[PDB]
């Protein structure tokens, strides 16, 4: 079990680690969160009192190093760094928890909700995705802007998903326009899975964290691309067998994660609709079409 | 974007852009079979795309032989349609190719965005006029070449005949669509008032029949009569 202490805690602010969250006051001695699991990435966030504008965090993995919270009251908000000695990091960190200033990680035995959310997902992946290589840690904030949408403007804070877009030459081999239009298999296949991808727990991978940076983050673009990852395998009319268990098994887990109040914004109804009852996978995610009806019938 | 009444004589600017109408491309007769079931026969049809400025209509015909075998013709026919509007748009030269395609039915969009990928400066868009091309099959000589093709033909016509020798080309797209409103409307009407006199015959090279000025000004006021007519004959007014 690994430790993030904070050098300090001088603005009042909503701290989220993974899918909880706990409210820190102004000038609180409060000083990081320790017994975060080993084995899975993490984010770190925060949502200032004085303004929700901006939810802002850190996706980190603390086998990748010894890392600390610190305020900077120049740029204004709460930043991730490194300790490079690691006696001063575990001096530090011992000093607190026998002071007892940190809050505990709170996982419930019985819960793998941030396994399940997360289990492709990869630091090396997402680091690739938000460019910063000084850093093994990666920040991301509900304003930055897509690959995609600087095409449709500063390079260095983008969020480098992998583009789609279905009226692409990518997306449509000459000569079977109308085939590769309707059943989207070539460009999820040989495309983008053997292609870019090269496997489908990449592809999970990336799409897991589309989810959570909308999720966690309002992050627009974010979203776009979660809404258009799960629409290129329920358009495809041949998509391999373990990949649509395992589709459902995520979508399942995002629903139920996802607030009920955020739903109408983070929910694309039109895919939602194509994808469970319309697509050719429409009958191919039995837990995710059960969750959906029961929690956002309105929706559909 | 779309192309409705406030836009409209942006047809009739030097831009080249081309109408394409698919209302005529998948046509059948329905009919009983012998066990009492219902279905289909296909006939032959016709794409028309239609240059507005210059009156040139490139009469693409659907021969029959192209929906055999085939599954979801509807479908199939939109994507048909797009895939010979962009093999017509490849045969002009460069100079002649649009700058813009106005499809009458918003179903044509994305077959003919698809098909037109090679060429991101053509711009693919709807209407909200409720233009009356489908009523082309209404033009004897047209309906006659569809209906003879015995294969794929593309055959090229002049709707407006001549007439832009002397009047210009929104008036002469106007006089179009009223004679194909009118068509219709009530074909038989419209067909009577076009030509049941002969001494105003239609040319071997023409469409319509060689009125005069005058004499379109009343086949015209006739149309008007009819549209409203059949207007109230089917609201009561
Ligand atoms: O890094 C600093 C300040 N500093 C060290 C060398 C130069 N300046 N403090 C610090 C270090 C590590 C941790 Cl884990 C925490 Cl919570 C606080």
């Amino acid at each position: 079990m690994n430790t993030v202490p904070f050098t300090s805690a001088p603005i009042e602010v909503t701290i989220g680690i993974d899918q909880y969250s706990f409210n820190v006051k102004e000038n609180q001695p409060f000083h990081g969160i320790k017994d975060i699991p080993i084995g899975h990435v993490h984010v770190i966030h925060f949502q200032h009192a004085d303004n929700s504008s901006m939810r802002y965090g850190y996706w980190f993995d603390c086998r990748m190093g010894n890392f600390y919270i610190q305020y900077d009251p120049k740029d204004g908000l709460y930043k991730m760094m490194e300790e490079r000695d690691g006696a001063k990091f575990e001096n530090i960190v011992h000093n607190f928890k026998e002071r007892q200033m940190m809050v505990s990680y709170p996982k419930i035995d019985e819960d793998d909700t941030w396994y399940n959310l997360t289990e492709f997902v990869q630091m090396d992946k997402i680091r690739k995705i938000v460019r910063k290589d000084e850093n093994q840690f990666s920040y991301v904030d509900s304003s930055m802007t897509t690959v995609q949408e600087n095409e449709l403007s500063d390079p260095a804070h983008s969020l480098n998903y992998t583009v789609i877009n279905f009226k692409s030459r990518e997306a449509i081999r000459p000569g079977h326009e109308m085939e590769d239009f309707l059943d989207k298999s070539y460009y999820l296949n040989t495309v983008m899975l053997q292609g870019i991808f090269k496997n489908s727990s990449n592809y999970f991978g990336e799409l897991q964290f589309a989810f959570l940076n909308a999720m966690f983050f309002g992050n627009y673009g974010s979203s776009l691309q979660w809404h258009a990852m799960i629409e290129l395998i329920c358009s495809s009319a041949t998509v391999p067998k373990h990949m649509l268990d395992k589709l459902d098994e995520i979508l399942y887990y995002q629903i139920k994660t996802l607030p009920e109040q955020y739903s109408d914004i983070l929910l694309n109804e039109r895919v939602w609709n194509i994808c469970l009852y319309s697509s050719f996978q429409k009958n191919s995610l039995h837990n995710t079409e059960k969750i959906m009806e029961n929690k956002y019938p309105e929706l559909l | 974007g779309a192309m409705n009444s406030s836009n409209y004589a942006e047809l009739f600017n030097n831009d080249i852009k081309l109408f394409v109408d698919d209302t005529n491309v998948y046509r059948v007769t329905v009919h009983k079979t012998f066990e009492g079931n219902v279905a289909t026969k296909a006939i032959n049809g016709c794409i028309f795309t239609l240059n507005p400025k210059t009156g040139h209509l490139f009469l693409k015909i659907i021969h029959t032989s192209v929906w055999a075998g085939q599954k979801r013709l509807s479908q199939l026919a939109k994507w048909k349609t797009a895939e010979e509007v962009s093999a017509l748009v490849r045969s002009l030269p460069k100079e002649e190719q649009p700058k813009q395609i106005i499809v009458t039915r918003k179903a044509m969009l994305d077959p003919l965005e698809v098909h037109m990928l090679d060429f991101p400066n053509i711009a693919i868009r709807p209407t909200e006029l409720r233009l009356p091309f489908s009523a082309a099959m209404s033009i004897d000589k047209l309906s006659d070449v569809v209906m003879k093709a015995t294969e794929p033909q593309m055959v090229l016509f002049n709707i407006y005949d001549d007439w832009l020798d002397r009047i210009s080309s929104y008036t002469a797209f106007s006089r179009l669509t009223l004679l194909l409103r009118a068509l219709k409307t009530n074909e038989e009407s419209a067909k009577m008032i076009l030509l049941s006199d002969p001494t105003i015959t239609i040319k071997s090279y023409h469409l319509w029949p060689s009125f005069t000025d005058e004499q379109w000004i009343t086949i015209e006021s006739q149309m008007r009569d009819l549209i409203l007519t059949e207007y109230g004959r089917k609201y009561n007014v």
